[PDB]
């Protein structure tokens, strides 16, 4: 027992910035940020062995395979194009169910996405892709923003509201108003759940933006520690909406403590943030330090979300 | 070579689906003392000074039935209560449903 | 009842012996053994001496038929060198002595009894049916070799989807609507019958006709539903009742509801007309309006195809399942259990059974409390009225938690009622005499306190070698049982594991910290030691239990580990670990696969040096030269020579030792090790190797040599367990904060009170769900006797007065659901003053109250180390 | 491509179940070799979907 | 006394018109929904539950009742 014991994964490595940073990027980047340190970074991929061929034909859709299918849906929905075309294109290819249970799943399908297009309808307008280039610290970010409106930026996605989704809009929102842009940019996902970001100064919009590219360099350097889910559920709890200040009391801490391991600690039902593959080489037991020091990242990054939301 | 390997999996199966039930429970009270310090009394007595003026109800009848009656006080907060864990009971389908 | 005496024992026809816990009746068994090889007791002894192989014991666990095997084997080398002595320094062998006649004659019988030990018979009831239709094949009509299958939930579920797909696809959209109502497929159809696949098909109350099919049923309810449409289409638009305050003007919302409804057919839900109906009308308060009281009738019996798809998949199943395991000749343990039972109920099993009279002309079955309607006829058959041969059924009703695994009590309550001799030990040799009085106390508050007269409480009485066993915690002795009562009126069940779990783990280590200065310490007589983590035990109900438990007492830095805990290997990230490394391996050349077993936890790199990696290309090409010299070595020795050979040069073995609980690491590290050589060796395949492991990292395969296995020195740590897996143990000291917990089973399942049958209701009626409410707590208090009688000095048992009620009503609490509150507040439902009256009551001397206080010190002190 | 049950629908009928038409490696074969010779995105033909995935020379392994 | 009982209820009658459901439904969706209760949420409440509703006038019932017993009592 005389050997030494492996020292903390996590080191400091320099990093210099480029001056031509893709929106691609920075968008892979702050989808999964632990995970991006690992691959782009680092070249670092876990690859996940594929699943086992099911062994019948499939009675109900879940998972990947019906996001698909609702994705299809919801695309066409919006344009208005025949459904029975696409559920006839569905059922041909057999990954539906048969006979009628295969018309039973698609009429409840088109029914819960029906009501989420009649929103997204209302609001649309016909725009033209758009191409952006910016300076930001002395960085060229260039890119494109597809279906770009006189209104703002108008996206759809068939999928449960989380603040992946509201920091994936809120860069897009960023880059958008930060060359031209006068307007809103909305955002709306199954059982209601919408983001909202009202218009903003180049100003405000490339301070921000500052804040984001800075986390970029740092996420290179270092494993930048920001969990959005979880790290969202402390920061949606401590702060408020009306006084735009965060709840420093006791009680409302241990409360937002419950509901950080909440959505760090997963349930049958839905599986949590916490476990997965780039959170495990991390640390195989959270610690209340390590807790606190992704508390504080994700109050910092994760603050003009909420705020700005509406 | 277990000859009761499957009655053991499936007893393990049952007490996982009783604390999925348990949790979904204690997460609607969660929300439920959350909600009833969002509606305190005296909204729905602003309610009733508005409404019920206008059909012969004095602003001191309102004024004793919520702040000197203990009963009303006592009886509303138990039905704010209903209101709440039943409200906190849709809400915790919807997001339970997928 | 009466007591027994060994040797005072006539075998003779069926005999019933009932052995309370902690008697040791594993002990009784053999001087029964040794006096059915003897012949001896007299008018009581067996008509003829026998033979070892002539001997049947039936235990239910495998690994307890080796020991009393053993146990056996031992009692006879003991008892043949008494009679050589002619002395013996035992009671039991003394007085067997005395009754043996010509000692020279017995110590040969015991001589030739001890050399064939060997083929002495002592089996379960499936290893028995094993042996016995394959000893007569003819009689039970069975292939001479069967193979034995571990799993039967694979062909469970492709049988299930053969029935989804023959009785659903061809049905129409507008009755595949309503199946899809119930369940979403066979997935969900399988979980609802898969309780009702395994064991004895029991018998369906109202079963429908055999002719009856899902069109009929269909077609029958939507007439009876379209005649309450059309009816309540043509009367709507008046309103003529006795207006009453419950009721109000709002009741126009809901009659909108029903006029929707209405119009759309193929809808088998049903909008609420509750209010509306006559007899809850008549509740509420008349108009007495025909269709008034036809709603009545539609609300009266459920409308469901429910019970009609479940009967016809229960039978239709179970003959697929048969079918294909004969196709294929794999033989399940529950089907050899059915196959002598449909081989003894058989015309020709008559002689079948004398066969079984022949070749064992007694039996002698353990654990009789566990048994089955099907194990139960096959030994009624056999030995019920015989005249040369005898019965032996030693078991505890108490005992019999196994219900989940199929174990019957009404069998056990059957075979009581048919048997006229009753025999009872006793003395209890476990325990402290100050807990044989706390447990006869508690169960003496009422009578017939287990709800069943058929299963009597008995005092029992605690030997003289224990009576001077006492337990010392800081000076003055402690009694042997002491109950935490929680404080407040109201108790949430997550605040009752909470709070309880902190005070079991600060009580825990308040005694650890006064062991190790020996001032808490067991004693016997004037003897005594310390109270180690050893032999401190912590009883939970579920696995969710045992884990709350162990967050509460490691955060306070006491090691502890979980006994029961079914846990694969293959779940823990090593094992995924494990598939990187040989997948990266098989391809060194790979970059990207290389990289990622670099990564990993296992190899230990650090962040730092897989960029220096990156940085420098010749450092990445020895990288590729040591994994290709470890592919070479792979594929000339195999999995577990590589893995040595890999675990050797980067010193992985001896760093994961160094990292604090990397043991437990490395342990799961070497099992796999010895799995993959066992997957290696039939598998010559290195690819095949890689997709085995893969396979069973995506599902665990749940198998006993795939479990986890324990960790090195916790012998010396606190020692969590469940209740089922405890039975038959010893635990010095037993903790059981969770005990006042409990759950309610929604399903409706039980047993008549006079035929003594399994029956499930597919009808949600309250009737059969409160004769299986009043089974499930029964369960949970022979539950509570074993987890009791676990102690042998000191228990203590969390209790607070935790309500499951909707709304938190302050009437009463539902403490007298649970099994302890039942026998505190002697079935009667009470308030929280109430239960604390009734804990204060019947404390003297043993039994003593204290309340739980939550307080935090400090965690613990390290004890150091040596080197 | 969906291949999973049997390989033919003769098959399905000879072990008694309804005959169904897809999720065969006859269902499966025909998706494939017709997403060869047409793309994906003009339609339906038999009431079989093509597959677009292999359109080039790797589709002789099909 | 036979009299003040009936024009008491009489009162409460007149006044349970004038607080229908969707009354408490406005209220309880400008304050609840900050804290996470949706739209959807509180419709279903308020319109779909029908035991929700049953208690909902009752105890409506009962709160025009005691506020006219108080109102009687001022007089």
């Amino acid at each position: 027992q005389a050997g030494k014991a492996h020292s903390e994964f996590v080191q400091p490595l320099p990093f210099t910035l480029p001056e031509t940073v893709p929106l691609e990027t920075l968008q892979r980047f702050w989808a999964h940020p632990v995970r991006a340190f690992f691959q782009m970074r680092l070249q670092v991929n876990f690859r996940t062995e594929d699943s086992e061929i099911p062994d019948t034909e499939p009675f109900i859709l879940e998972g990947l395979s019906r996001y698909q299918i609702n994705q299809q849906l919801l695309n066409a929905l919006v344009e208005q194009d025949d459904a029975e075309r696409l559920f006839r294109r569905f059922r041909a290819a057999g990954d539906l169910p048969y006979g009628a249970f295969g018309e039973i799943f698609w009429e409840t399908q088109c029914q819960e996405m029906q009501q989420l297009a009649d929103r997204v309808i209302a609001c649309r307008q016909p725009g033209q892709s758009m191409e952006i280039d910016l300076a930001c610290n002395g960085v060229q970010i260039t890119g494109w923003l597809p279906q770009v409106q006189p209104d703002g930026l108008l996206r759809w996605r068939p999928s449960l509201l989380s603040v992946a989704q509201g920091m994936q809009l809120w860069l897009e929102h960023l880059v958008y108003c930060a060359s031209g842009g006068n307007g809103e940019s909305r955002l709306f996902l199954r059982k209601d759940g919408e983001w909202r970001f009202p218009p903003l100064a180049a100003e405000q919009a490339l301070h921000y933006l500052s804040q984001l590219i800075e986390g970029y360099r740092e996420g290179m350097s270092a494993p930048l520690l920001v969990l959005p889910e979880s790290g969202g559920a402390w920061l949606k709890t401590c702060y408020d909406a009306q006084n735009d200040a965060m709840l420093d009391d006791d009680s409302t801490l241990q409360k937002a403590r419950t509901k950080f391991l909440q959505a760090y600690e997963g349930n049958m039902m839905v599986r949590g943030e916490g476990d997965d593959i780039w959170y495990q080489r991390l640390w195989r037991q959270l610690t209340p330090e390590t807790m606190e020091a992704i508390v504080e990242q994700s109050q910092r990054f994760l603050l003009p979300l909420f705020r700005f939301n509406q | 070579m277990n000859a009761y390997y499957i009655q053991d999996r499936l007893e393990a199966q049952s007490w996982a689906r009783h604390y999925q039930q348990l949790a979904r429970e204690e997460k609607e009270a969660e929300l439920a003392d959350d909600m009833e310090k969002g509606i305190p009394q005296h909204l729905f007595e602003s309610l009733c000074i508005d409404h019920l003026q206008r059909h012969g109800a004095s602003k001191k009848s309102i004024t004793r039935a919520f702040d000197d009656d203990v009963e009303f006080q006592e009886r509303m907060a138990e039905h704010i209560r209903y209101m709440v864990e039943t409200i906190a009971h849709h809400q915790v389908d919807i997001d339970s449903e997928v | 009842a009466e007591t027994l005496d060994p040797l005072r024992l006539p075998l003779q026809g069926e005999r019933l012996i009932e052995a309370s816990a902690g008697t040791g009746k594993t002990f009784t068994i053999a001087a029964l053994y040794l006096r059915l090889l003897l012949g001896l007791g007299g008018s009581a002894a067996f008509p003829r001496p026998l033979t070892v192989e002539e001997l049947l014991v039936v235990t239910f666990t495998e690994a307890a038929t080796a020991e009393l095997r053993g146990r056996i084997r031992s009692n006879i080398h003991e008892l043949r060198i008494a009679c050589l002595r002619e002395t013996t320094d035992n009671p039991l062998y003394e007085r067997l002595l005395e009754e043996i006649d010509d000692k020279a004659q017995a110590a040969q019988w015991l001589l030739l009894a001890e050399r064939q030990m060997d083929e002495a018979a002592v089996f379960t009831i499936h290893g028995f049916c094993q042996r016995m239709l394959n000893l007569n094949a003819f009689e039970s009509g069975m292939l001479f070799e069967q193979q034995l299958i571990e799993d039967e939930s694979l062909l469970r579920y492709q049988a299930c989807a053969d029935f989804w797909r023959r009785h659903c696809y061809p049905l129409p959209r507008e009755i595949a609507q309503v199946v899809f109502e119930t369940w979403k497929g066979p997935q969900a159809l399988l979980r609802d019958i898969n309780r009702y696949l395994q064991g004895e098909a029991p018998v369906i109350k109202a079963p429908p006709p055999d002719d009856e099919t899902l069109a009929s049923r269909h077609a029958q309810i939507v007439a009876r539903i379209d005649t309450v449409k059309q009816q309540w289409r043509d009367a709507v638009g008046e309103l003529d009742a006795l207006i009453e305050s419950s009721g109000i003007d709002r009741r126009k919302f809901n009659r909108s509801n029903q006029a929707k409804w209405i119009d759309k057919i193929s809808a088998w839900a049903e909008e609420e007309t509750n209010s509306y109906q006559l007899p809850e009308s008549l509740e509420k308060f008349t108009p007495r309006h025909p269709l008034f009281e036809a709603i009545d009738q539609l609300l009266a019996e459920p409308l469901s195809i429910r019970d009609l798809v479940i009967t016809r998949a229960l039978a239709e199943i179970r003959e697929t399942v048969a079918r294909e395991k004969r196709r294929r000749g794999e033989l399940g343990f529950d089907d050899m259990l059915s196959r002598l039972d449909s081989a003894l109920r058989s015309e020709s099993g008559e002689v079948l059974a004398a066969a079984i009279r022949t070749r064992f002309p007694v039996a002698m079955i353990d654990e009789f409390q566990d048994t089955d309607p099907q194990q139960y006829r096959i030994f009624r058959r056999i030995w019920h009225h015989q005249p040369e041969t005898a019965l032996l059924l030693i078991g505890d009703p108490k005992q019999a938690i196994y219900a989940f695994r199929g174990a019957d009590i009404f069998t056990y309550m059957k075979a009581r009622s048919e048997v006229h001799a009753h025999y009872t030990l006793d003395t209890n040799w476990r325990s402290a005499p100050g807990m044989v009085n706390s447990v006869n106390k508690l169960f003496s508050q009422t009578d017939d306190a287990f709800m069943f007269r058929e299963i009597p409480f008995i005092p029992v009485k605690s030997a003289g070698k224990n009576q001077a066993l006492r337990f010392v915690f800081k000076g003055e002795t402690q009694p042997a049982m002491k109950m935490w009562l929680m404080e407040g009126e109201s108790c949430g069940v997550g605040d009752y594991q909470s709070t309880m779990a902190q005070v079991c783990a600060a009580q825990i280590r308040d005694w650890l910290q006064a062991g190790q200065r020996g001032e808490a310490l067991l004693m016997n007589g004037d003897d005594a030691r310390p109270v180690r983590a050893s032999d401190i035990s912590v009883l939970v109900r579920s696995r969710q239990e045992a884990a709350q438990v162990r967050d509460a007492l490691t955060l306070l830095e006491i090691p502890s580990v979980y006994l029961s805990n079914r846990d694969s290997v293959f779940e823990t990230l090593e094992a995924q670990e494990m598939l990187w490394l040989l997948q990266a391996v098989m391809t060194p050349e790979r970059e990207n696969t290389l990289r990622s077993a670099l990564a990993t936890s296992m190899m230990g790199l650090n962040a730092l040096d897989i960029e220096t990696l990156n940085n420098d290309e010749h450092a990445w090409d020895v990288v590729v030269e040591e994994f290709d010299g470890y592919r070479q070595i792979w594929r000339k020795r195999g999995v577990m020579p590589m893995l040595r050979a890999l675990m050797s040069a980067r010193n992985i073995a001896e760093n994961l030792l160094a990292t604090a609980g990397g043991e437990r690491r490395l342990t799961d590290i070497l099992h796999i090790s010895e799995l993959l050589q066992e997957a290696g060796t039939q598998l010559e395949s290195e690819h095949a190797l890689v997709r085995w492991l893969s396979q069973h990292i995506l599902e665990p395969d749940s198998n006993a040599s795939s479990q986890q296995m324990r960790l090195e020195s916790d012998k010396h740590l606190v020692q969590i367990v469940t209740i089922h897996k405890s039975k038959g143990l010893e635990y010095p000291l037993v903790w059981l904060p969770f005990i006042t917990n409990f759950r309610v089973q929604e399903q409706a399942f039980y047993h008549d009170r006079h035929s003594f049958e399994a029956v499930l209701d597919l009808n949600a009626a309250p009737e059969s769900v409160d004769l299986a409410e009043a089974e499930r707590l029964a369960e949970d208090l022979r539950l509570l006797y074993v987890a009791l009688t676990r102690s042998v000095w000191h228990c203590s048992l969390g209790v607070a007065p935790l309500v499951r009620r909707r709304g938190d009503k302050k009437g009463d609490t539902d403490v007298h659901q649970s099994a302890l509150g039942r026998l505190l507040q002697k079935g009667e439902p009470q308030d929280a003053a109430g239960l604390r009256t009734c804990i204060e009551a019947l404390c003297d001397d043993d039994i003593a109250w204290q309340t739980a206080q939550t307080g935090d010190n400090q965690p613990w002190q390290v004890n150091d180390v040596s080197t | 491509s969906g291949i999973r049950w049997g390989i033919d629908d003769d098959n399905v009928r000879e072990l008694e179940l309804p005959a169904t038409g897809q999720h065969t490696w006859r269902f499966g074969l025909t998706r494939m070799l017709l997403g060869y010779a047409m793309e994906s995105a003009q339609g339906e033909w038999q009431s079989v979907l093509p597959y677009d995935e292999s359109s080039g020379l790797i589709a002789e392994l099909v």
